[PDB]
């Protein structure tokens, strides 16, 4: 290459941190955002009641926790679909959050242990 | 019955259809008669119209 390497990038993160979910006729832990423009989302990332990213200084917003990888300039999510998902109660999910800057992941946790999600530590 | 709509794949919703319906009726009924009698003093001295005698 012209630095003498080239990189073709990196395999996304697959969807399987979810550990245990009440299986329900209709979806009871799974709530439906609509995606935010120009937004990417990726597996482990911490939503908001209205699908904007949590950032610093509002930790105890924290709704729901992102298990879609979404592409902004397909408008489209992986799988072909049209909304963004996340588990929003009841679940048990590895511990792999993915966090902006200067966001508190305790704050983070704590907020959402109060909807009944628990995080199983994962080791290296 | 209605249309189904589409649902996200992976967010697992559905719908569902709602039940029927049942009643019931009665019907009473129609009662007619007739009454009819034969007396002699209608036979007796009646020239029949069509004759003479």
């Amino acid at each position: 290459a012209y630095q003498g390497f080239t990189k073709l990038g990196n395999r996304e993160p697959l969807n399987d941190i979810i550990l245990w979910e009440q299986i329900t006729p209709t979806g009871h832990s799974r709530k439906e955002y609509t995606p935010q423009a120009s937004t990417e989302y990726r597996v482990g990332e911490v939503l908001k009641a209205d699908g904007t990213k949590v950032q610093a200084g509002e930790e105890a917003q924290a709704d729901s926790v992102c298990i879609v990888n979404f592409y902004a300039d397909l408008q489209l999510s992986y799988h072909g679909q049209l909304k963004v998902v996340g588990i929003h109660r009841d679940a048990e999910l590895k511990d792999l959050l993915t966090l902006e800057a200067s966001v508190d992941a305790a704050a983070v946790k704590t907020a959402l242990a109060a909807k009944g999600i628990d995080f199983v530590p994962t080791g290296l | 019955v209605s249309l189904l709509d589409a649902v996200d794949r992976d967010s697992r919703k559905a719908e569902t259809s709602a039940p029927e319906r049942v009643r019931q009726i009665s019907f009473p009924m129609m009662y007619f008669k007739e009454v009819e009698s034969i007396t002699p003093d209608e036979i007796q001295g009646v020239r029949q119209p069509g004759t003479a005698n």
